[PDB]
RNA sequence: UAUCUGGUUGAUCCUGCCAGUAGUCAUAUGCUUGUCUCAAAGAUUAAGCCAUGCAUGUCUAAGUAUAAGCAAUUUAUACAGUGAAACUGCGAAUGGCUCAUUAAAUCAGUUAUCGUUUAUUUGAUAGUUCCUUUACUACAUGGAUAUCUGUGGUAAUUCUAGAG
RNA sequence: UUCAUAAUAACUUUUCGAAUCGCAUGGCCUUGUGCUGGCGAUGGUUCAUUCAAAUUUCUGCCCUAUCAACUUUCGAUGGUAGGAUAGUGGCCUACCAUGGUUUCAACGGGUAACGGGGAAUAAGGGUUCGAUUCCGGAGAGGGAGCCUGAGAAACGGCUACCACAUCCAAGGAAGGCAGCAGGCGCGCAAAUUACCCAAUCCUAAUUCAGGGAGGUAGUGACAAUAAAUAACGAUACAGGGCCCA
């Protein structure tokens, strides 16, 4: 009713924010940004929480405005900044530098990583429009668009950005038989190989994916993003290779580290 | 008759802020209370730290006494500190003086006043003024 | 608001409030192991039939299920963690059963009494009221606390606490002020 | 803890229902209430009536400052430091409250917009404006309105006429 | 897809294409105070993007036949054309067609009907309640109509009528507590004209200003949690097994 929701309630929040559901009543609504509400994460739920770098709003605020935060390029001076996925935060204190990926179960996890990867970002291909004056652009899955790109690039597709300027410097082509990774759903930060593809007509298609110990998961080419080879990533991935695995090897593992 | 012991869990270095972040572990056997005023104190030898960097928060007494879980953020100026704390815990600590403005609702009121009028004022005691006289 | 604040019931009332055999049963085991409250009894039966209903449960579902290795598995380590269960006793059945005498055996209030401390149940029970029990270093002034296996050996006195070290208390200071004043 | 006992008879089996019993994250209420952590609370009846007070305003290095306002000392002649006040710019369509409507409507899940609008944030984005196109077009920058100063009118109020 | 886009022909009371701000203040020369040049904020059309928004498809709703046909005057159903709308369409209007829904409950009538998630309830299967912490939706006396704006048919925005009622010097004026407390009234039935923006968070030109949003307490036997109201003492007569009666 009359307009757009500005507030948000902190329990109609996003689960893989793990926010504390009674310390506090609102949670951080991300603001207008590049990445879906459902998929992005706030800098202030990362900062105050997932880092323990801030323990309050002010701190956060206080952390922001000085600008040694920077995400991918620019500072972005706002506290509710949507960052969703392969977002590289780069602090210029003592050079702490984020990609933003999921997790074995699902969660943003902390990943560090040095200048050298956290240098170009991964960016899945959403859609391909010849523009004014008849110009080819890509467009990224975090919204951002990049004029005249390879012409061999089609939709689900991964393309690199160099951050530093939009620009592309290689994108790996959708095919079956090439690494991948999971974004949304029951099955999410999981990683395989694409075994085959389900065209379908009129919405909705599915791939089959298979992991290293032999389970196959199908998915929606909505959640699913292209990271390189079979063999070779592209970006390094969080500890435990980020293949989901069953609650019996979690309580071995449980089991087996009680070192101090 | 104990000197109590201080030790610090959970230690982040914390650049954002130059502050470190860090779990106050008091131990007191015998003693009632640590008396912040004393802990900040003995923060010195700690981490070469002066009576105005040092900050502790939260502070509750365990079940049972001895042990004091608390919070403790030590930055590396009064400057740093005075730009980056909440200024209660400021006035708390003695440092910056106690902030004075007035009631809540006086202000409120005050407020209501400034919606429900119009200028500076000089102009509406001049119309005063003609309503006194006529 | 706020919303999650939970408020769990913990116990259950029997059917018939008179099936006279049932109330003795519950006499004679608050005779044993002293108890204020028959809801004490009644809160502990209410765990134990959560216990149950879960082991029940898990028995629906048919030998060597995902569901049964882990859940079961986990009941059966949590049991083995309060003491209760033996070591030799771990198998779904054993859990099934319990009886209702154990979980008011391993609880501060039996615990303290088992090895001595009181040579009494309701001194034990007056004594973990005032504070003169430690769990190791923690002072607990619950009765029904349950003790848990590791801590078995190291619940003693107080550091803080007379006939356990520290200082005299309020009779003997009015003593020591009698005999100064004579 | 898949449970029942009392009451039709002179006694008996039923059929039955009435009692009791147990719970309420269901009210009210009755006396009694030493504690601790937690904390629902004008929904039910009348979406009935409502006195007063208060619940949306806002400024940074950076849209306007000749407050006849402080400040001024070490930075201040076009201003340079804050800074009320008023315009312009946003925001007041969020939140909060309530359940009278409303029965394939809402709503739930579910598609779709190849059938549309979208301030804002994020990216990208107008080399091409002129008009017979050498005596030409301010681009090394073009014209009047409101804050306050005064005259007020009025039984009054987020009314305000006139002039500069 | 008649898509995106390109290209031609034009067309438009020719939409826009920066006559702005602060901190910086260097490069080279033809020495003009020249041409340059580094960030940073606002602003601006297009296209994406998210926050969305309307619509939308399928499937599912509580009682009643003491509700058997219903809708078509004043669109019911469909066609065709326009109009209107941000866009689709009976969404309007013109004109033709006579359909459409129903005994697999249409249409009526009720409700002590906001819809879910859910809640209570201890086999299984259900029952009954969801006004209420989250999500939708509705409404801001009652109906109506608009204005500004990206975004309302707003309600702490206006406009009128209806009803209830304030202040007046009677000519006129402001109204809307289903925001918070507070009062009256009703009733079985419900709290302080308390304090603070610290936490949570949104809003602003914006770290700084604000927010009875929110939180903190007062009241509080709503329910739930946890547990004190004694603890052992030496005795003085009898137990209960017994060295033997
Ligand atoms: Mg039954
Ligand atoms: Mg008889
Ligand atoms: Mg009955
Ligand atoms: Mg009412
Ligand atoms: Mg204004
Ligand atoms: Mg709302
Ligand atoms: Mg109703
Ligand atoms: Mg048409
Ligand atoms: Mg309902
Ligand atoms: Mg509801
Ligand atoms: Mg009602
Ligand atoms: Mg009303
Ligand atoms: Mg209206
Ligand atoms: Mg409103
Ligand atoms: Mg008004
Ligand atoms: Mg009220
Ligand atoms: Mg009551
Ligand atoms: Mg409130
Ligand atoms: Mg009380």
């Amino acid at each position: 009713a009359r307009g757009p929701k500005k507030h948000l309630k902190r329990l109609a929040a996003p689960h893989h924010w793990m926010l504390d559901k009674l310390s506090g009543c609102y949670a951080p609504r991300p603001s207008a940004g590049p990445h879906k509400l459902r998929e992005s994460l706030p800098l202030i739920v990362f900062l105050r929480n997932r880092l323990k770098y801030a323990l309050n709003g002010r701190e956060v605020k206080a952390i922001l405005m000085q600008r040694h935060v920077k995400v991918d390029g620019k500072v972005r001076t706002d506290t509710t900044f949507p960052a969703g996925f392969m977002d590289v935060i780069t602090l210029e204190a003592t050079n702490e530098n984020f990609r933003l990926v999921y997790d074995v179960k699902g969660r943003f996890a902390v990943h560090r990583i040095t200048d050298e990867e956290a240098s170009y970002k991964l960016a899945k291909v959403k859609k391909v429009q010849l523009g004014k004056k008849g110009i080819p652009y890509v467009v990224t899955h975090d919204g951002r668009t990049i004029r005249y790109p390879d012409p061999n690039i089609k939709v689900n597709d991964t393309v690199k950005v160099d951050l530093a300027t939009g620009t592309i410097t290689d994108f790996i082509k959708f095919d079956t038989g090439k690494l991948v990774y999971v974004t949304g759903g029951r099955n999410l930060g999981r990683v395989g190989t694409i075994v085959h593809r389900e065209r379908h007509e009129g919405g909705f298609d599915l791939v089959h994916i298979k992991d290293s110990l032999e389970n196959t998961f199908v998915t929606r080419l909505n959640n699913v993003f292209v990271i390189g080879e079979p063999g070779r990533p592209w970006i390094s991935l969080p500890k435990g290779k980020g293949i989901k695995l069953t609650i019996s090897e979690e309580r071995d593992r449980r089991r087996a580290q009680h070192g101090l | 008759s104990d000197a109590i012991t201080i030790r610090t869990r959970k230690v982040i270095s914390n650049p954002l802020l130059a502050r470190k972040q860090f779990v106050v572990d008091v131990l007191h056997p015998n003693r009632a209370n640590v008396s912040k005023d004393e802990l900040r104190e003995k923060l010195a030898e700690a981490y070469k730290a002066e009576k105005d960097a040092v900050s502790v928060f939260g502070f509750r007494t365990q079940y049972g006494g001895g042990k004091s879980t608390g919070f403790g953020l030590v930055y590396n100026s009064v400057a740093d500190a005075k730009k980056f704390e909440p200024a209660y815990r400021l006035v708390r600590y003695g440092l910056a003086e106690k902030v004075e403005k007035a009631s809540r609702q006086q202000r409120k009121q005050r407020k209501n006043r400034g919606k429900k009028i119009f200028g500076t004022g000089k102009s509406i005691a001049k119309k005063a003024a003609r309503r006194n006289a006529d | 608001p706020r919303a999650p604040r939970t408020y769990s019931k913990t116990y259950s009332t029997p059917k018939r409030p008179y099936e006279s055999a049932r109330l003795d049963a519950e006499l004679k085991l608050a005779g044993e192991y002293g108890l204020k409250n028959k809801r004490e009894i009644y809160r502990i039966s209410f765990q134990l039939s959560k216990i149950r209903r879960a082991a029940r449960d898990l028995l629906t579902r048919d030998e060597k299920d995902p569901k049964r290795l882990f859940e079961g598995n986990a009941l059966i380590r949590r049991l083995v963690r309060i003491g209760v269960l033996s070591e030799d006793k771990k198998k779904l059945d054993y859990v099934l059963a319990l009886k209702v005498e154990d979980f008011l055996e391993r609880r501060l209030q039996t615990q303290v009494y088992k090895l001595g401390l009181a040579k009494s149940v309701h001194h034990a029970r007056v004594l973990i009221s005032q504070r003169h029990i430690a769990v190791g270093k923690q002072i607990v002034n619950i009765p029904s606390f349950m003790v848990r296996l590791e801590s078995e050996k190291h619940i003693d006195f107080a550091r803080t606490s007379p006939f356990g070290g520290a200082r005299p208390g309020r009779v003997a200071r009015k003593r020591a002020a009698a005999a100064g004043g004579e």
